[PDB]
C-alpha cells in the first residue's frame, strides 16, 4: 500500500582491507648544489653566449642573476654564463629546503630541467601544458615500451599511429611536491596527440573527448607503474637524481568490487575501452 | 603515510532522525523543523504550452514517481508522492493568479535578434520586469519557476569573457528581488542556463522529481536537514573567502566571502578590492581588506543567528598570503570566536591513489601526508552500491595553515561534510564543500553588479 | 629618381559572403561536432555565435554547426568593409584562414606568432622552391638542414584595410625546427643569426617569392580540394623621385656590409 | 600611392644661421643663444680612476679631438676642441670641491651583494646621497657626471648577446627631485652606460666627445638649436605599468616645445580594454591630461602654444579624442592634429640595391602615411645602421586640421630633438621617444606623488 520505503540496506566495505599505490617518487638530491652569479638576467638570455661552446647541457637555472645546479658549471660551456669568482658549492638543503618562494620555484625548475635531460632517450618535453611524452621514431610508426610491473615484465604501445591520420603519444605532467623535509615527483598520466608523431595536431578537441573514456582506475593505475619505472630507471657521469618507490597506502576498509561486479549493472562501465 | 576511510557524514532530520542520504532521511523523518499547514507558493513563468508541462508535471510529481533502476534503488529511489508520504510534509502549490505567461510574439522577438548578447539583454530585460511584476503584485510567491520553451533556451544557452552569460546576467538583474528564481528545461524539469546545452538532447524522472522540489524547498528558505555536529553546544561556521574578476573598469578583482552554518544557509558578502601579485593576476588581500572582511562575515553571520560559533573554519582555493592571515587572525583574536581553522583547499592537485581493480577508492578516504591532507570527497560510495561516475575522480589536497587550532583529521571530516550541503541535487557525493562552491556561482553572477553597489547577503538569490 | 616594390597584395573578396548564427559560442566548439560529420574544412570563423565563410555552409559538413534555417548570403561590404571591431576581427580572421587553406601545400601555419613557413617533406630533409622572380624562373633553399637544426623561410601574413579595400602584407622572417618539424627547444641561439640577413637586398628577394606563392594560390586552373575563392594582385611600383646613389659602392667603406651574408 | 622625398629637416643655430646637421651647425654658427662668459660646471662622481679619467678626457676634448673616419666625414667629424673653435661657445669646467669619489671597498661592498635587487638598492642609496651632498653644497654644479668603474657597471647593468631592479631608472627615479641632472657614462670610452643591456665582455672618440658634450649642454638647461618653423607644441600621451599594487596603468603627457625642451606631466590611472591591457583614459582623464599640460606649459612661457599636436602610440579611443577636444576648447587653442603612430607595421617598401630606402621617404597610402626616418642618409654617405630600418605608420585623426603630409614632416622633424646623441637619424619623433623613458622611471616613484616636469631630469 503507497510506495514503499526501502530499508536503507547495503553491502559495507570489507574490514580485511586492501593496499593502494601513491603517484608519488621520492626524490634522491645531491648533497651539493651550484650557485653564482651571473650576467645575464635569466636562461633565455644566456643562451647564445652558452651555445658558443661544446657539450652544451641546460639542467640549470638563470633567474634575477643568480644560476643554480646541480654540476659543477666551471666544467661546461656555463663557465661563460655565471661569474666564476661566486662560484660555490653549498648544501643542498640551503636552496631546497628553506621557506623563500624564490627558492622554492628555482629549485622545481631546476628539478624539472635535470629530469628532462635524464629522460631524454624516452621522452620529448612541450612547454604548453608542460607535458612529458615519449617521442616517436619514425614518421606515422608506433612504438611499444618494455618494463616492470612488480615481479611481472609487461608492455604498452606509447606510440600509437592510427591511419583512416593522427598519433597518440603516452604523456604525463610530472610535477614536484615537498612533503616536510623532502621532495617528491608527482606522476599525472594524459595524452599527446600529433598528426604524424611529431607535428602537433592542429586541432585536439576532436581527440580530447576520447581520452575521457581512458580516465579509468585500472588504466591510470597502470600508466603511473610505467611511468615509476621509466624515473626510477632513469637514475641508475652517473645521473643526478634517483628516484625510489614509496610503501602502498594501506586503507583499513575495501571496496567490495567482486561483489559489485554481479550485483552493480554499471560494473562494466568503470573498465575502459580502448576504441 | 597514514590513510583512513572516513564514515559517510550523518545528516539530523526532524525529531533528531539521522541518516547519511537526504533521500531517505527526508522519507524516514522528514525535514528539520515543520510547522502544521506548511505550503510554498510556487509562482511560474512560462508559455501557454511550458506553464501546461509544469502543472501536469507538479500533478504527477503529487501522486508519485516510479524508479527507472531498481537494480541501483538507493541512488534511483521513487519519489513517494506529496500526499501522505509527503517526503517534505509541505504543500507545493501554484496559486492562481500567479502566472504569467510569454508570448508567441515575445518568443519570436528574442529568436529573431541576431547578434548574442543583444538578444540576452532584451530577454533579460523582459524576464526581469515579469519577475519584478509578479514579486510586486498580489500573488506572493515565494519561489518562481522560469520554464523558457526550448527554442529560446537555445538561442540563450550555447551548445558544446567574449559574451553575455543569460543566466548570470538575469540572477544580477533580480538580485534585489527577494523571491528566488529556479530555471529549468521545459521537457525534463532539470535546470537549464548553468552549464552548456549538449546539440542532440534527447527514467530519470523520479530523480529529477526529488532534485526539483528539494531546489524549490531551499529557495522557499525551509531547511530540510543540518550537519550533525560533535557537540550540541560547538556550533562552527564555515567562512570561505573568494574572488572574481570585472571586464569592465580595469579589470580589478572583487573579494568575496561565503559563510556558511551547520544547516547550509549561506551569507554572500562582497569585500575590498584584490591586490594582485603580478600582472593583473593571483589575487589576494592586504591585511587591513582582510580583516574587515571577516569582520563583515563574522557581523552578518551573529545577525542572523541566535548563538555564536564556539570554532570558525576559513577555507581559501589559494594559498593564504602573510598578509591574509594576519588580518584573518586580527578578525578573530576581536572576535572572541574561542576556536579558529584556516584551510588551503586546493582544487587541482596531481596527487592520487589508486587501489587495484575497475572501481575508485571510496568516498571519505584520506591520506595524511606529513601536514598536507590528500582527501576523496568522490569515489566509490557504499550506499549507493556504484561509484556514480565515470572519470576516475581526483582528490582535494587540504592544507591547514599553521594558525589553525584543529588536526587535520578533524579538518578533513569538516571538508566532506561540506559537500552535503547541496542546492543542485539530493545526490549527496559532490567534490566540493559549499563554501568552496558556492565561490564560483556568486562571482558570475556579482561581476554583473556594480562594485560599491550593495548587494544582499542571501545566498538563495544567487542558486 | 628609382622604384620601390611595396610588401602588399590588393586581396580580391567575393562579392557575396555567407552569414549564419551558431548554437556554438566559437569555432574551438564547434570542431568535435564539424569533424564527426567529415566533408571537412576550416575556413570559417564561428565568434559569439555567429558563423561566416565565403563558402556556402549548406554544401559541407559545416551544415552540423550552423542554424541551417539561418543561413543567408549577404554583400561583403556588409562584413568586411564597416567600422564594426567584430567584424573587422571576423574578416581578418576569415582571410587568415583563407590563405592558411589556399596555401596548404606549400605552407605550414603556427598560432605562436601567426607564422607561416615552408613546411618539410622528409625528416632532416632539405627542399627547394621554384618561383618566378620578374620573368626569371629561380630556387629558393625554403627548407634547409643542417648537420642539428632546419631553418624555414617564413612571414607574418598580416591584413590592412587601406580606404575601401583589403591588403595582405607579406613580412618575411625564418622558423627554426630540430627534424623540419619539432619547433627547437632552445631557439635563441638562431634567431640572433636572422639579424644578420636583415639587409634590403636580401629581404626584397624574399617580398618578392611570397608575392609568386600567394598570386598563384589564388589562380583557377583546369584540371586541378576546392578551388581558391581569394585572389591576390600586385601593385604598381612605388616611384621615388629621388634615389640612392649606390653606384657609395666606391666611397663608403661600409658598402659591404649593407649584403647579407647567410652562414 | 603617390610617394614624396622629404627634405632633411632644418635647424637654426646661433645668429640666424641654419643648417641640416646639428655638428655642422654648431661648427659653423654656435648656439641658439649664447651669453658671454657662459660656463657649465660640472660635478663628477667615481673613484679615483674614473675621475682622473673623465678630467683627461675633458681636458682633451678642450684641445681638440681628429676624426678616425675621413672616408666618412660627415658621420665621424672631428671634434675642434673648446678653444676658439668650440661649437658650444662654452666652457665646461669641473669646479674645486664639485668631485665625490667612490672607495675601492664601496665598489667591493656592492659587487659582492648576491641578490640583484639588494645590490641595485645599496648602490642607489650610496649615489643618491652623494647626489645629494653635490646638490645641497657649495660647489653648484649645473650637471653631473657619474662614472662608475667598469666592474661595478657590470654588476648593476643586466648583459645580453619586471624581474628585476634597473638601477639607472631607480636612481633617476631617487634622484628626480633634484634640480641636477646625471649623466651616467662608461669610463673607458665616455658613452652613456645603463641606458640598455651591456655585452658580455666590453675607437670613435671625436663622435664620443661631441655626444658628451652635447648632453651636458641640453642636461645644463642651454639650448643648441631649434626647428624651424606661430609657435606649435607637441603632446605625446603615453602609458605605463605598475609593477606592485593591482599592477595599474597610469598615463602620462611629454610636451615638447620647439626649442627641443619637454615638460612631463603625470596624469590619472588609466582604464584598460581587455585583461588588464590596452590602456586608455575617459574624456575626462583624457581633457584634465591635457589642460593640465597646458597649464604647465603657460606657467613656464607666459603664453599659449597657438597650435596644438597631440602624438599617441596606440589608437586614439573616441573617449579620448573627445576629451582633447574639450580641452582644447577651453584653452582656446585654435590649431591642433591627432596623430597615431605606429611604430609597428609590417608595411614596408624595398628599392633595388643593397642601400636601404632613403631617410624621409614618405608614401600617402589612403589615410594612412608610411614614413621612413631611418634609412640611407645623402649628407652621411652611407645608412649609418646595418639592420634594414622599418619605417613608422602615421595615422591622422579626422579630428585633425594639417594634412598628412604636414604631419609627416612635423614627425620626421621631431626625430632630430635628441639628447641621446648628435647623429640625427633617430626612429621616434621626440615626444614618442620620452614616454618609454619617463615611463621607465615614473613606475618607481609612487603614484600620487608629484613629480617634476623638467624632462632634463629623466634624460
Ligand atoms: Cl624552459
Ligand atoms: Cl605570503
Ligand atoms: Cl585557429
Amino acid at each position: 500500500s503507497g510506495w514503499e520505503l526501502q530499508p536503507g540496506v547495503f553491502l559495507p566495505p570489507l574490514n580485511k582491507g586492501e593496499d593502494a599505490i601513491i603517484n608519488l617518487l621520492r626524490i634522491r638530491l645531491p648533497d651539493e648544489i651550484f650557485i653564482s652569479t651571473s650576467p645575464f638576467g635569466s636562461g633565455r638570455d644566456a643562451v647564445p653566449e652558452l651555445v658558443k661552446h661544446g657539450n652544451v647541457r641546460f639542467d640549470w637555472v638563470i633567474r634575477k642573476r643568480r644560476f643554480v645546479s646541480f654540476f659543477d658549471p666551471r666544467e661546461y660551456g656555463t663557465r661563460a654564463i655565471v661569474d666564476l669568482d661566486q662560484v660555490e658549492a653549498v648544501d643542498t638543503k640551503l636552496i631546497a629546503f628553506n621557506d623563500e618562494q624564490d627558492d622554492l620555484n628555482d629549485t622545481m625548475d631546476l628539478l624539472r630541467r635535470t629530469v628532462e635531460r635524464q629522460t631524454a632517450t624516452q621522452l620529448s618535453f612541450l612547454r604548453k601544458d608542460r607535458l612529458f611524452h615519449f617521442k616517436a621514431v619514425g614518421v606515422g610508426k608506433s612504438r611499444s615500451y618494455r618494463y616492470m610491473s612488480n615481479v611481472n615484465e609487461t608492455s604498452a604501445k606509447v606510440v600509437s599511429a592510427y591511419s583512416s591520420g593522427y598519433v597518440r603519444h603516452h604523456a604525463a605532467r610530472l610535477r614536484f611536491e615537498r612533503l616536510a623535509d623532502e621532495w617528491f615527483l608527482v606522476i599525472d598520466p594524459d595524452f599527446h596527440f600529433t598528426t604524424d608523431g611529431f607535428q602537433p595536431h592542429r586541432y585536439p578537441e576532436a581527440l580530447l573527448a576520447g581520452k575521457k573514456r581512458l580516465e579509468r582506475n585500472a588504466a591510470v593505475r597502470g600508466q603511473v607503474t610505467m611511468w615509476q619505472h621509466l624515473l626510477v630507471e632513469s637514475g641508475k657521469p652517473a645521473p643526478l637524481l634517483q628516484f625510489e618507490r614509496l610503501p602502498v597506502i594501506q586503507l583499513s576498509q575495501a571496496v567490495p568490487e567482486s561483489s559489485w561486479n554481479r550485483t552493480d549493472p554499471r560494473a562494466k562501465e568503470m573498465e575502459a575501452q580502448d576504441l | 603515510f597514514k590513510a583512513h576511510v572516513f564514515d559517510e557524514p550523518m545528516l539530523e532530520f526532524g525529531d533528531g532522525g539521522q541518516h547519511c542520504d537526504p533521500r531517505q532521511g527526508l522519507r524516514e523523518h522528514g525535514p528539520l523543523q515543520p510547522r502544521s499547514g506548511d505550503v510554498i507558493r510556487v509562482g511560474v513563468i512560462g508559455t501557454d504550452d511550458t506553464v501546461a508541462g509544469f502543472t501536469e508535471f507538479l500533478a504527477e510529481t503529487g501522486r508519485g514517481i516510479e524508479s527507472g533502476n531498481k537494480q541501483l534503488i538507493n541512488l534511483n529511489p521513487d519519489f513517494p508522492g506529496l500526499g501522505n508520504q509527503n517526503p517534505f510534509r509541505c504543500k507545493f502549490e501554484v496559486p492562481d493568479g500567479a502566472t504569467v505567461t510569454i508570448s508567441r510574439r515575445q518568443v519570436n522577438d528574442i529568436t529573431g535578434i541576431g547578434r548574442h548578447d543583444e538578444a540576452v539583454r532584451h530577454a533579460v530585460e523582459l524576464i526581469s520586469s515579469q519577475l519584478s511584476a509578479l514579486v510586486e503584485g498580489s500573488a506572493k510567491p515565494d519561489v518562481i519557476v522560469l520554464a523558457l520553451p526550448i527554442p529560446l533556451i537555445e538561442k540563450l544557452v550555447n551548445a558544446k569573457g567574449d559574451m553575455l552569460n543569460f543566466r548570470d546576467l538575469l540572477k544580477a538583474k533580480t538580485l534585489h528581488l527577494p523571491v528566488p528564481t529556479q530555471i529549468v528545461w521545459p521537457d525534463t524539469w532539470d535546470d537549464a542556463a548553468k552549464i552548456p546545452r549538449k546539440i542532440k538532447r534527447d527514467q530519470v524522472k523520479a530523480t529529477r522529481a526529488w532534485n526539483l522540489l528539494n531546489a524549490l524547498f531551499y529557495k522557499a528558505g525551509k531547511v530540510p536537514w543540518r550537519l550533525l555536529p560533535d557537540q550540541a553546544e560547538y556550533r562552527t561556521s564555515f567562512l570561505g573567502i573568494g574572488f572574481y574578476r570585472d571586464l569592465d573598469g580595469q579589470q580589478l578583482w572583487t573579494s568575496t566571502a561565503q559563510m556558511f552554518d551547520e544547516r547550509g544557509r549561506g551569507l554572500i558578502l562582497r569585500g575590498a578590492r584584490a591586490q594582485t601579485e603580478t600582472r593583473g593576476r593571483h589575487p589576494y588581500l592586504t591585511a587591513k581588506d582582510a580583516e574587515d572582511l571577516v569582520v563583515q562575515s563574522i557581523a552578518a553571520y551573529k545577525a542572523h543567528h541566535r548563538h555564536v560559533p564556539a570554532r570558525l573554519v576559513v577555507l581559501k582555493t589559494s594559498r593564504f598570503r602573510s598578509e591574509e592571515a594576519e588580518g584573518i587572525d586580527a578578525a578573530l583574536g576581536k572576535s572572541g570566536i574561542e576556536m579558529s581553522d584556516l584551510v588551503w583547499v586546493q582544487e587541482s592537485s596531481p596527487i592520487a591513489i589508486f587501489r587495484d581493480g575497475n572501481y575508485p577508492v571510496l568516498r571519505g578516504t584520506f591520506v595524511d601526508l606529513d601536514g598536507k591532507g590528500l582527501l576523496y570527497t568522490r569515489g566509490s560510495v557504499p550506499f549507493y552500491g556504484t561509484f556514480p561516475g565515470l572519470r576516475v575522480p581526483r582528490p582535494l589536497l587540504l592544507v591547514p595553515h599553521e594558525n589553525s587550532d584543529s588536526t587535520i583529521l578533524t579538518l578533513a571530516k569538516d571538508v566532506l561534510a561540506l559537500t552535503k550541503v547541496n542546492w543542485n541535487t539530493t545526490q549527496f557525493d559532490q567534490k566540493l564543500p559549499a563554501p568552496i562552491k558556492a565561490a564560483r556561482e556568486v562571482g558570475r553572477i556579482l561581476k554583473h553588479v556594480e562594485f560599491g553597489t550593495a548587494v544582499s547577503s542571501d545566498f538563495r538569490r544567487y542558486t
